[PDB]
């Protein structure tokens, strides 16, 4: 007989299971969380938050927690390009819809913006969050060894660190959230397909006052090069709290020695990269690490789901592995609800896999192209191996030049400098994934297309799959996102003026299913006002017919006018994937 | 602001709202103004096609600082005046043809930021170049002494000047690495030149700018 | 069988602190409601004001709690209870008030996670639509006058005005909330006559500001009782702290006789400077309202599928202060009841006890707050003030108080007892936090239900015994400190158990299966759950570690047992507490 | 811009009934609206504010009389 009896079993305490244990609490559906580690994350990782995460985070209630302490999007402003830090500058765009060419698009996509807050701090929030709802178990410093599956749970041993004492836990369901090379996806017998330690990297945390530097030039990233240094030298300061507190990165050689502890040799480095000898440099930690960029081909086994870093992995451009983490656990979460209740079958369960599984391709190649469009930019400006300071500095100063020779120079990092948008402000690649396969049923329209760059550009529609449209109502003389108004572990239909017969279809969807629809009229029935007329506008229905939001937000299935009403319940059972 | 006037009074007539009317007559319009009738439905059209005009006032970008000197301290490259489809009210269009406001671009010199705004008037005619713009240099020399005008060169992205960090100032100047821009102390364009080929025309151009003999 | 033109399923008639309470509520739970108000806009003067322990703790479940102590006087300013002559004039008698004195004070602190704050109902009454409107789950229409219902085995049919309009629409709803306050309208439709007495006196509230921080910070009070020299017993001006010490209430109460001119502002402002005591008070008037003390409660707070809540049921003199409270807890009695038999998974039987619950509490509140009217007038007559003396006559009783004579140790007694007798509304601990409910969703145990030579108006004694308020304890949960009140509650039924408790489980399993309602099992001190750091709620749960505290989504306790060996009782337990 | 109301605070053109009424119409004003932010940041390094003629007006002649180059004569 096992020791605990638990619905769901979280294995691992990082962005991805804190999520998970976060939305389970939402939900009100006890869980045990386990991680290996005594303590949260002590170093900050990673720190971008995309406006998806924002939303996600609005969604479980914790947005403005998380808003209180993290960085604005406009101290984001720019993607910096630069020999030292005290030195030239090489190129800039603006980054993350700051540029005036994108923001509009960046405002109107989305109720939340972008902000920069690093694990460190981002995982206390998530475990307070989960501690004050009080329906599920945190435990620190418990190993997740091994599992067993069989048609009605799973068996798993863990080990109590501290006393090291073993004991077992049944739950109907595990997830599996325990980082890169998951012991849970091992257990499962599933490889990544990719490559691992594709490159090496040296993180550094530190506190220095490089304002001055700074400042005037407001950015996430700034990418360094020393003159004197192979193009594949790269220095990258990471603002973490302007301007006092950094992260720093290099990418030593294969035949390289690396020693965290060596902090006079780190310090010496960061002053170089800073070009100023005399700014005080505090290290923080140094930490050693392995660039990989690998996919799960398939995500669940059964009973088992796997999540964030256990499933993706590549190098932190794009900034694409925490938000996608969040994703990847918020779209199980209310599934596994659902589940739970018996109003779904297995098949609802199998569209994590479907849905999650294409976005994690999506990125892990999107963040690769990023990482190999960095070295465009020394190589632009002619910068290789056995070059002295003198002949870079030469290369830099000639390159405001008026010959051929500069004119070329100037063109090519122009052309390499426009590639570094797919990594600043990605924002088809960051909101607007459409789920194609899943719990959701096509409405036989073709999916909206148009011919800009899908990575880059953002269009918003309702087609089945996509996430929901923002537009911003009011209800009475409080303002409030399409998004606000649905989730919250609940199916929404929205509708409109003639939309009264989907208020007897959504009643029947629930003596069909179980599963109640709120039906939500707007712009009539005295529901919420689309004050600006956007909601008509990106709807893509016409007054009478309706969108069915997902509990994460996600369309399940739209229908142009109220002549569709009557298949709302057998849409419902085949979302739900129902027999 | 006339068209502006007349458009506002377009609001409460699309209601339907008229004189003698009770409040309760009003306050039943602004009910039935969400109904399915032929009524409903050309108010409806009215206040949105009402509400479009009102764009005119609240953000008539082009009127506000779009507006072109067409004649007088200026001289005319030869060149058509840049137009487009968009309503030239609503709509503004940064270019350097002679008589427009000078396009703003955040330029850097060092550590600060400023506009191509801010380093332009001040009380001075500004000549605005880039890589191979040296010929400036002694074209504005000659001018000083035909027209007694100082004519400051500022190249930007060469010859430690300021900086164009974001390529804007390239892409809106309109001109060549090699040509100018002529900035008047009100932050017009008196005169935009391609290239350096055309520095020996300057002194005749202050000349005509000045209205001088 | 005509068309209604909307089809919800609880209207909720009358937008006052009851009626948005219970909004907040069916938000909270997620339940589609409608809620008429008949003014257009919410209360724009201020009323009711002192909020109690029990409020703050509803307001810490339906999640506004902190949104409230935003905009609140904290407890500590509101320590005294004062009985003067005038407000610069010498003082008359004083006590602690609100658990602020030393021998209450441990008793204030270890019954509630909430204290005692002050906001009054025009700021109040924003927060709690707000709330509504951010939720987004139900309507709320002002200028919408409820005028009459109809009811049926399957419904209510109720006629609306849309006032602006003029047009009439009609809602048909499964269950509707009498919520519209003095005069109830729906309460009238039912044909249920409240007891007692309308209009048994007359007041003036006067809404000013002035600085009077010269005479109120150096003895910080909600409650100034003034005397002023040369008037009878009856004459007492009452001032009350809105925002210390610049913003007011001046209560005047006019006999029978008496003019009253609400729009006279000039003579208003020269009762005010009488009352103060000092001429060169600035004295800017912001309402007077007329208005006359009510002291009544319906025998019957629901018929059929109507339910009234808040003044609606009970009205009564604004001592003890615990109209708004009621209100905000017969809201939250009654909510919760709705949604479990909107979903099939209740019988009528328990609608049939919110009034089995709420109304021995209406009956409650209006007695203690009539008694502690009475006490009032007790200060001024201990004094020896009667009608017909002087100015002159009474400045004498009170310099005459303190002397060695044998007429003052015994007007000094007098004043003692009257002065002791306030603590029936300044302190009265029982009645704000320690109300029982003997029948309703609820299983007894068994077990006599406590008792003490305490009065039981004035102190509170925490117990598990079914039908109390689960007792407050300080647990923590890792590293968050939270009240046994925060982890239960929030929708949902809940199960305290402890060490040898894992029977409980299954128990809450089958409970689940037979009956369809959800029991969250949580242990306390093992497991790994919430701990109890100093051991009090083992002091306070009256239950062996196996056993088991059935907290309903209302923070009342609904059912215990001493130990698991009551494990297999659960099912039916929670079956006849849903009234299956 | 010190004494002035930033362009964030003029965000919309409100057309109502009364002002704690219903509303009628609203649209972004002064370019504070996604489809107009982005030119009307690129085109200058300014932006829209409000400060009426009775703030604005003083601190014209402050300057002028610190400047101390002409002179003012009211009245
Ligand atoms: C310098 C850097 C910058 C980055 N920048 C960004 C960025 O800006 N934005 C962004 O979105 N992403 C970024 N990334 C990626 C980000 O760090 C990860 O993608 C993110 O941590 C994914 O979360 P996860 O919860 O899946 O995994 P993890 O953070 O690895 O957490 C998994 C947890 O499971 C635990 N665990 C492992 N094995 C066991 C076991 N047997 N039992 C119990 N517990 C176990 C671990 O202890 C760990 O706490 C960056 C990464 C780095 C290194
Ligand atoms: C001066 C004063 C001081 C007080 N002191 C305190 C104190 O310190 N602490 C305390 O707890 N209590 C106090 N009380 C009691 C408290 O003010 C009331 O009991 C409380 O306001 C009751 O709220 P309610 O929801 O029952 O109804 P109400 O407050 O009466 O609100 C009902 C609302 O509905 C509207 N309405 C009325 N009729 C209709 C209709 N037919 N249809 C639709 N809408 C309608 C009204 O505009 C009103 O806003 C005091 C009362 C007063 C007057
Ligand atoms: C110039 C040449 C270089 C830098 C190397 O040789 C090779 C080519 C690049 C490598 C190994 C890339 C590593 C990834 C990187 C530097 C990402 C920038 C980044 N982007 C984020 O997006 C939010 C968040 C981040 O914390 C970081 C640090
Ligand atoms: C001295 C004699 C007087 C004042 C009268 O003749 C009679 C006896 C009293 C009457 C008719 C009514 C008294 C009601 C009152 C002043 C209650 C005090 C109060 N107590 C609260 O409890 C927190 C909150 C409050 O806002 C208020 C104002
Ligand atoms: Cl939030
Ligand atoms: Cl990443
Ligand atoms: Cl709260
Ligand atoms: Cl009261």
């Amino acid at each position: 007989a096992p020791d605990i009896r638990v619905p769901v079993l979280i294995v691992g305490g990082g962005p991805a299971g804190l999520t998970a244990a976060l939305a389970l609490s939402r939900y009100g559906v006890p869980h045990l969380l386990v991680n290996r580690h005594h303590g949260t994350a002590h170093t900050p990782r990673a720190h971008l938050l995309n406006q998806r995460t924002g939303e996600i985070f609005r969604d479980l209630g914790i947005a403005d927690r998380v808003e209180a302490h993290a960085t604005p999007g406009h101290l984001m402003a720019n993607h910096v390009f630069m020999s030292t830090f005290a030195g030239p500058e090489v190129a800039r765009i603006g980054a993350y819809g700051n540029g005036p060419d994108r923001i509009g698009e960046y405002r109107a996509a989305s109720p939340s913006g972008l902000c920069n807050l690093p694990q460190h701090l981002l995982e206390p929030l998530l475990v307070e969050a989960v501690q004050e709802a009080c329906v599920g178990q945190l435990r620190f410093g418990h190993e997740f060894v091994s599992l067993e599956q069989d048609e009605h749970g799973v068996t798993s041993r863990i080990t109590d660190r501290r006393t090291g004492r073993d004991y077992t836990v049944r739950s109907d369901y595990l997830i599996g959230a325990d980082g890169a090379r998951s012991r849970v996806l091992a257990q499962l017998g599933i490889a990544l397909d990719g490559a691992t330690g594709i490159a090496r990297a040296v993180t550094t945390w530190f506190e220095a006052d490089l304002s001055r530097y700074s400042a005037h030039r407001p950015a996430l990233l700034y990418m360094g090069a020393v003159p004197g240094s192979p193009p594949a030298d790269g220095r990258v300061f990471v603002s973490l709290r302007p301007w006092t507190e950094w992260l720093h990165l290099t990418f030593p050689p294969p035949t390289a020695d690396v020693d965290v502890e060596d902090h006079e040799a780190v310090r010496a480095g960061i002053r170089e990269s800073i070009g100023d000898p005399t700014v005080d440099v505090t290290i923080k930690n140094v930490s050693a690490w392995e660039v990989n960029s690998a996919v799960a081909p398939r995500y669940a086994s059964g009973r088992v789901f796997c999540v964030g870093d256990a499933v993706h992995q590549n190098p932190p451009t794009n900034g694409l592995g925490l938000n996608s983490a969040v994703a990847d656990s918020f779209n199980l979460c209310w599934k596994l609800k659902l589940a739970l209740e018996g109003l779904a079958g297995p098949g609802l369960l199998d569209t994590y896999h479907d849905e999650r599984q294409p976005v994690g391709r999506q990125i892990v190649d999107r963040a690769f192209r990023s990482m190999v469009d960095l070295i465009g930019i020394p190589q632009a400006l002619g910068f290789t191996e056995g070059q002295s300071p003198e002949e870079q500095w030469r290369l830099l100063d000639t390159l405001h030049e008026d010959t051929e020779e500069a004119r070329q120079r100037r063109a090519a990092l122009a052309a390499a400098t426009a590639a570094i948008h797919g990594q600043a402000n990605a924002h088809g690649v960051e909101l607007g994934y459409r789920y194609r396969t899943g719990a959701l049923v096509p409405d036989g329209t073709p999916e909206p297309a148009d011919e800009r760059d899908p990575e880059l550009y953002y269009r918003a529609t309702t087609w089945p799959g996509a996430r929901l449209p923002h537009a911003w109502l009011e209800n009475g003389r409080h303002r409030c996102s399409t998004l606000d108004v649905t989730g919250r572990g609940r199916f929404t239909l929205l509708t409109g003026p003639g939309g009264e017969p989907w208020r007897d279809a959504a009643r029947d969807a629930a003596l069909d299913t179980g599963v109640e629809v709120a039906v939500l009229p707007i712009g009539a029935g005295g529901g919420p006002r689309d004050p600006y007329g956007t909601w008509a506008e990106l709807r893509e229905v016409e007054e009478s017919g309706a969108v069915l939001v997902r509990p994460d937000g996600h369309v399940a299935w739209r229908a142009r006018d109220h002549g569709h009403a009557k298949e709302l319940p057998e849409v419902m059972a085949r979302v739900l994937h129902q027999p | 602001a006339f068209r502006s006037m007349v458009d506002l009074i377009g609001i409460p007539q699309a209601l339907g709202f008229t004189e003698g009317q009770s409040p309760e007559e009003q306050w039943r319009l602004l009910d039935t103004l969400h109904e399915d009738t032929e009524e409903a439905r050309q108010r409806r059209a009215a206040l949105a096609a009402a509400t479009a005009a009102i764009h005119g006032q609240a953000n008539a970008h082009g009127v506000e600082l779009g507006y072109r000197y067409r004649t007088g301290a200026l001289v005319p490259d030869g060149t058509p005046e840049p137009a487009d489809e968009r309503d030239p009210e609503l709509y503004y269009r940064a270019t350097t043809w002679p008589g427009a406001r000078l396009p703003h671009a955040w330029l850097e010199n060092g550590r600060h930021r400023c506009s191509t705004l801010d380093v332009t008037g001040r009380g001075r005619f500004t000549l605005l170049t880039g890589p191979g713009g040296e010929p400036w240099r002694d074209a504005a020399r000659d001018a000083a002494l035909d027209t007694g005008v100082e004519v400051a060169v500022l190249p930007i992205g060469a010859g430690g000047g300021p900086r164009d960090p974001y390529g804007t100032w390239a892409e809106l100047r309109e001109v060549e690495e090699s040509g100018a821009v002529l900035v008047r102390p009100d932050g017009h364009v008196a005169w935009r030149a391609r290239d350096h080929g055309h520095a020996k025309e300057l002194p005749e151009v202050m000349a005509r700018v000045l209205h001088q003999p």
